[PDB]
RNA sequence: AGAUGGUAAGGGCCCACGGUGGAUGCCUCGGCACCCGAGCCGAUGAAGGACGUGGCUACCUGCGAUAAGCCAGGGGG
RNA sequence: CGUGAGGGAAAGGUGAAAAGAACCCCGGGAGGGGAGUGAAAUAGAGCCUGAAACCGUGGGCUUACAAGCAGUCACGGCCCC
RNA sequence: GCUGGGGCUAGGAGUGAAAAGCUAACCGAGCCCGGAGAUAGCUGGUUCUCCCCGAAAUGACUUUAGGGUCAGCCUCAGGCG
RNA sequence: GUGGAGCCUGGGAGUGAGGGCGCGAGCGAUAACGUCCGCGUCCGAGCGCGGGAACAACCGAGACCGCCAGCUAAGGCCCCC
RNA sequence: GGAUGACCCCAGGCGGUAGGGGAGCGUUCCCGAUGCCGAUGAAGGCCGACCCGCGAGGGCGGCUGGAGGUAAGGGAAGUGCGAAUGCCGGCAUGAGUAACGAUAAAGAGGGUGAGAAUCCCUCUCGCCGUAAGCCCAAGGGUUCCUACGCAAUGGUCGUCAG
């Protein structure tokens, strides 16, 4: 049946994207947190 | 300092397993099953160390009885006679006499019969 | 004098090859050869090679005569298992063990 | 059903007892009267190709 | 049970089984000798023998009969003109089956050859 | 009429020797704690990255189309 | 692994020195057997030591009229010292 | 009426032709990280050896009754005799 | 009456679901392997030993270790024994 | 008794759960250590029917191992495992068993190759045909086309292959 992951590039970037994270106090904390952890990707990989 | 298990436990398990040599299946191969077996074994030894003294006395009595009825009396009568005669050779030797030295055993039967 | 061959890491399961090996233990090199040729098993292929190479070893390295060689000892040992995932129903995953054999054939000479 | 299951692990003795019938029977072979090679009976000899006295097959 | 029943099933339904013998017949009659598994081999004999017997008759009818299974006019011409005469005097047994000595690697199937006779 | 042995398809205990596995001991390019030292960076565009960069170059490191490096001072041999 | 925030592993050791096994042999290869190296190669790279469960090969004793938490006590047979 | 694409509304909040349905495969209150090692009068588990002594399952009170406080009963040290 | 008696001061407890049996009652039906008190006992913790076919608490008896020695207890002495 | 813990003699106690008390064993580490044991072989491992200890253990011997270990007497703790549907890993049992993923379907000949039911070619047969064919968009990201391969991936095989 129709499962839950229904990939969409625009949807993806607009929701978890770097600019999306920056617009918001929480998302900037997300970016802060992931950078302090040493994550190689602060943001979900995406292609355009 | 940190004191890890290290060498100690393996050595204790080896101790037990070596004692469990000869045992069936995991009883000789697995520490846990071995240990359980060995407890049983230990109590059996103790208990049987005891019954060995019983197991033999019963045998001697059966043997002495047989040799008595050859001379026309039973064990009970025989022993009473010996008691009356003051003969204190025990049943270990009484039996050995009853088999190896039947003449001497015969004489003891005489003494027993006379003491009644 | 003896000659040995070993095939390490054969991608078959020991319990299976051993069946084939059991057929040829103690046989003359000539009978063993015939046996293996008409044994209907995958294992027969692997065993034959180890046997054939050991025969080679005896002739070529150990001054033993082909017409006297016999399977003195033979045995299969378990090698490291290749673990694979087998997807089952209801989201469960099993683990297949694709197993491994170390096959040994040892030849001696039947004298006289 | 209610999903039956082994109640106890089978012992080394008992699993091997089960396998007391598992040994392979060696292939039954006879000499080919033409080339004396060993082959299963009632099959065309895969070495010289002869059966019933004549050449039948290109080996 | 199976008491006194004649005919292998060869793990095929009715139409596949029929097709199987026909294609075998086309190949036997074509190449003179094919290799199959022993069971198909033994079962192929009579199916082909009958077809050869009809060729031994020669009439238009028997030709149209064989065509129902063999389906190829050229193959049948070969059957009637070259094959059938070889058997003018032979009373049945137009085919033989001899078993090979080695099995298939991939599934262990025992093999046999089936050929037209001299 | 009497009695007593060799059977092992396979199993069991023991001994040897292997396979598998990776405990134990030893080892440490790593960590931990205290102590001391030291302590901001950024529109002269930071932190952190992306993509590039080698004669042959996957990754890491270095570096930035002057790209495992350019100039000068000092050290060193 | 999770859409995401986020979760989050496993994985060290040849040898003093690569001297990391030329060459020959079986094999499609993997693998092995000689030759060679090394104080050592069951230190051969799937590499220090290499326990245990677990699997196998060989040998000794034993088992197909017998009742079991598998032991223990006694005696006897066989094998070894 | 159904369906693609682009959007908006969410955790005591959304959305609901209403079933406490659904809100990323368990929703009478999502998920992650944090408070956090919550609390658990409950269940389980608690690892070498020898030697000496050796209980209780009663009384009183208790939002107490399978938990407690004191007393009874065990043990050790010193004192008395 | 010198006892792992007793008393005094302290340190550490554990126990505060008992149970069978005998005797005396209540409750029950002069029912229950029932319930609830009293005196005692044993099991608990002596599922260690002997007897009772077998069986925590019935009878016998309180197992420091060893003995191929003797006497008894309850219970037994026709065979299993 | 002798001098006070030397050892001897005589006597009595010595079942034990919760629990109290006493005495010891062993593990990591520190002083003892600028020492001593050690390649004439450290630790660790494997045997032992030998010795000491009531016991926990300690020796000694042989084999392994190849570079460490540390006494008498003291000091300090991450100090002893069989159970926690414990944790991590390894390996068993079930078992050569169930299964190998639509019942549209196969057969032969000829190639190739160490090896072929499974790769290529041919012929025969069967299945889809508002599809099981064709073309877009999402999404996936080199999977495309050749050459050379078959350890692993492929539910078998493999010379073939996303
Ligand atoms: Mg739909
Ligand atoms: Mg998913
Ligand atoms: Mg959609
Ligand atoms: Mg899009
Ligand atoms: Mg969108
Ligand atoms: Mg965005
Ligand atoms: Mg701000
Ligand atoms: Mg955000
Ligand atoms: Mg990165
Ligand atoms: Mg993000
Ligand atoms: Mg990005
Ligand atoms: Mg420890
Ligand atoms: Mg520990
Ligand atoms: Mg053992
Ligand atoms: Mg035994
Ligand atoms: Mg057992
Ligand atoms: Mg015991
Ligand atoms: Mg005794
Ligand atoms: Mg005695
Ligand atoms: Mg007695
Ligand atoms: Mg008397
Ligand atoms: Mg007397
Ligand atoms: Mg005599
Ligand atoms: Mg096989
Ligand atoms: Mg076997
Ligand atoms: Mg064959
Ligand atoms: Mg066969
Ligand atoms: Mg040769
Ligand atoms: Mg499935
Ligand atoms: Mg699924
Ligand atoms: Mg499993
Ligand atoms: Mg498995
Ligand atoms: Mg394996
Ligand atoms: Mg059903
Ligand atoms: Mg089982
Ligand atoms: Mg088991
Ligand atoms: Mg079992
Ligand atoms: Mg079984
Ligand atoms: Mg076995
Ligand atoms: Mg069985
Ligand atoms: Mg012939
Ligand atoms: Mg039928
Ligand atoms: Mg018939
Ligand atoms: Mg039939
Ligand atoms: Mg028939
Ligand atoms: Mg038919
Ligand atoms: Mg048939
Ligand atoms: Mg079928
Ligand atoms: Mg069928
Ligand atoms: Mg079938
Ligand atoms: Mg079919
Ligand atoms: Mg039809
Ligand atoms: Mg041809
Ligand atoms: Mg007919
Ligand atoms: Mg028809
Ligand atoms: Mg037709
Ligand atoms: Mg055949
Ligand atoms: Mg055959
Ligand atoms: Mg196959
Ligand atoms: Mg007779
Ligand atoms: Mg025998
Ligand atoms: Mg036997
Ligand atoms: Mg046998
Ligand atoms: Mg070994
Ligand atoms: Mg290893
Ligand atoms: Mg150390
Ligand atoms: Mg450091
Ligand atoms: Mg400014
Ligand atoms: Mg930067
Ligand atoms: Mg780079
Ligand atoms: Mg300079
Ligand atoms: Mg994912
Ligand atoms: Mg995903
Ligand atoms: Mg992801
Ligand atoms: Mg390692
Ligand atoms: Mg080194
Ligand atoms: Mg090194
Ligand atoms: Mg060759
Ligand atoms: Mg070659
Ligand atoms: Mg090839
Ligand atoms: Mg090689
Ligand atoms: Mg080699
Ligand atoms: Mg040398
Ligand atoms: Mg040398
Ligand atoms: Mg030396
Ligand atoms: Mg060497
Ligand atoms: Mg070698
Ligand atoms: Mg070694
Ligand atoms: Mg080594
Ligand atoms: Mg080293
Ligand atoms: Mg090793
Ligand atoms: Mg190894
Ligand atoms: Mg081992
Ligand atoms: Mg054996
Ligand atoms: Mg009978
Ligand atoms: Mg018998
Ligand atoms: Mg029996
Ligand atoms: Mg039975
Ligand atoms: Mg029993
Ligand atoms: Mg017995
Ligand atoms: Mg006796
Ligand atoms: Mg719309
Ligand atoms: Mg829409
Ligand atoms: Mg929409
Ligand atoms: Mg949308
Ligand atoms: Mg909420
Ligand atoms: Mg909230
Ligand atoms: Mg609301
Ligand atoms: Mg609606
Ligand atoms: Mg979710
Ligand atoms: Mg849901
Ligand atoms: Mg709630
Ligand atoms: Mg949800
Ligand atoms: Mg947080
Ligand atoms: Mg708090
Ligand atoms: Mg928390
Ligand atoms: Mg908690
Ligand atoms: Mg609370
Ligand atoms: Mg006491
Ligand atoms: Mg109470
Ligand atoms: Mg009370
Ligand atoms: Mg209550
Ligand atoms: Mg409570
Ligand atoms: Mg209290
Ligand atoms: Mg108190
Ligand atoms: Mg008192
Ligand atoms: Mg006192
Ligand atoms: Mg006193
Ligand atoms: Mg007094
Ligand atoms: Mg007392
Ligand atoms: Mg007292
Ligand atoms: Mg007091
Ligand atoms: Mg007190
Ligand atoms: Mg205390
Ligand atoms: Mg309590
Ligand atoms: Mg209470
Ligand atoms: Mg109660
Ligand atoms: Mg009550
Ligand atoms: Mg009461
Ligand atoms: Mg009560
Ligand atoms: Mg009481
Ligand atoms: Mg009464
Ligand atoms: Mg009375
Ligand atoms: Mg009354
Ligand atoms: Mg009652
Ligand atoms: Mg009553
Ligand atoms: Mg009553
Ligand atoms: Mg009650
Ligand atoms: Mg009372
Ligand atoms: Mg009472
Ligand atoms: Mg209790
Ligand atoms: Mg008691
Ligand atoms: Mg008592
Ligand atoms: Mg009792
Ligand atoms: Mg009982
Ligand atoms: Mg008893
Ligand atoms: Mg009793
Ligand atoms: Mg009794
Ligand atoms: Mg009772
Ligand atoms: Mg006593
Ligand atoms: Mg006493
Ligand atoms: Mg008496
Ligand atoms: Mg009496
Ligand atoms: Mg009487
Ligand atoms: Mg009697
Ligand atoms: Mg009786
Ligand atoms: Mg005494
Ligand atoms: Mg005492
Ligand atoms: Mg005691
Ligand atoms: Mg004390
Ligand atoms: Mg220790
Ligand atoms: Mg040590
Ligand atoms: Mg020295
Ligand atoms: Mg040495
Ligand atoms: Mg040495
Ligand atoms: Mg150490
Ligand atoms: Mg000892
Ligand atoms: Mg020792
Ligand atoms: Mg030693
Ligand atoms: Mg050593
Ligand atoms: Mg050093
Ligand atoms: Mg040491
Ligand atoms: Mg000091
Ligand atoms: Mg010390
Ligand atoms: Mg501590
Ligand atoms: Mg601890
Ligand atoms: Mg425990
Ligand atoms: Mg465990
Ligand atoms: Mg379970
Ligand atoms: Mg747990
Ligand atoms: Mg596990
Ligand atoms: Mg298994
Ligand atoms: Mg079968
Ligand atoms: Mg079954
Ligand atoms: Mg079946
Ligand atoms: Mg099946
Ligand atoms: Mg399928
Ligand atoms: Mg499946
Ligand atoms: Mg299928
Ligand atoms: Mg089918
Ligand atoms: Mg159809
Ligand atoms: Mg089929
Ligand atoms: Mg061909
Ligand atoms: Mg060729
Ligand atoms: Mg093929
Ligand atoms: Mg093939
Ligand atoms: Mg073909
Ligand atoms: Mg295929
Ligand atoms: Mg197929
Ligand atoms: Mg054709
Ligand atoms: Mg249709
Ligand atoms: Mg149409
Ligand atoms: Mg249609
Ligand atoms: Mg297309
Ligand atoms: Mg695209
Ligand atoms: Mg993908
Ligand atoms: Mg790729
Ligand atoms: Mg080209
Ligand atoms: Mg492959
Ligand atoms: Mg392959
Ligand atoms: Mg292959
Ligand atoms: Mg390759
Ligand atoms: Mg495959
Ligand atoms: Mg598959
Ligand atoms: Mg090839
Ligand atoms: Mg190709
Ligand atoms: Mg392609
Ligand atoms: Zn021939």
């Amino acid at each position: 049946m129709k499962r839950t992951w229904q990939p969409n590039r625009r949807k993806r970037a607009k929701t978890h994207g770097f600019r999306a994270r920056m617009r918001t106090p929480g998302g900037r904390k997300v970016l802060k947190r992931r950078r302090q952890k040493g994550r190689w990707r602060l943001t979900p990989a995406v292609r355009k | 300092p940190r004191a890890k298990t290290g060498v100690v436990r393996r050595r204790k398990h080896k101790k037990i397993l070596k004692l469990a040599k000869g045992y069936w299946g995991l009883r000789s191969k697995s520490f846990r099953k071995a240990r359980e077996t060995l407890f049983a074994a230990g109590n059996y030894a103790y208990a049987h160390r005891k019954r060995r003294k019983r197991d033999f006395r019963r045998l001697w009595i059966v043997r002495i009885n047989a040799a008595c009825r050859q001379h026309g009396l039973n064990y009970s009568t025989f022993i009473h006679g010996l008691k009356k005669a003051g003969i204190e050779v025990d049943r270990k030797n009484l039996a050995d006499l009853a088999v190896r030295e039947p003449q001497v055993f015969a004489e003891l039967v005489e003494r027993a019969k006379a003491a009644q | 004098m003896e000659a040995k061959a070993i095939a390490r890491y054969v991608r078959i399961s020991p319990r299976k090859v051993r069946l084939v090996v059991d057929l040829i233990r103690g046989k003359s090199l000539e009978e063993a050869r015939n046996i293996l040729r008409y044994t209907n098993k995958r294992g027969a292929y692997f065993v034959a090679k180890v046997l054939e190479s050991a025969a080679a070893n005896a002739v070529n390295n150990h001054d033993m005569l082909e017409d006297r060689l016999y399977v003195k000892a033979a045995y299969v040992d378990e090698g490291p298992a290749l673990k694979r995932v087998l997807p089952r129903a209801r989201g469960r995953a099993d683990i297949i063990k694709k197993r491994t054999s170390h096959i040994t054939v040892i030849l001696g000479e039947k004298h006289g | 059903a209610k999903h039956p299951v082994p109640k106890k692990k089978t012992s080394k003795a008992r699993r091997d007892a089960r396998r007391s019938h598992h040994a392979l029977t060696p292939p039954t072979l006879v000499p080919c009267p033409e080339c004396k090679a060993m082959k299963p009976p009632h099959t065309v000899c895969p070495e010289c190709g002869y059966y019933a006295g004549r050449k039948v097959l290109e080996v | 049970m199976r008491h006194l029943k004649s005919g292998r099933k060869l793990n095929r339904h009715s139409s596949h089984r029929l097709a199987l013998y026909r294609n075998q017949a086309k190949s036997l009659l074509t190449h003179g000798r094919i290799t199959t598994t022993v069971p198909k081999a033994k079962e192929l004999r009579g199916f082909v023998d009958h077809l050869i017997h009809l060729a031994k008759r020669g009439d238009l009818h028997a030709r149209r009969l064989v065509l129902r299974d063999l389906q190829d006019v050229k193959l049948v011409r070969k059957l009637f003109d070259e094959i059938a005469p070889r058997y003018r005097d032979r009373q049945g047994g137009y085919t033989r089956v001899l078993k090979l000595a080695e099995r298939r690697r991939g599934d262990g199937a025992p093999l046999a050859l089936v050929e037209l006779v001299e």
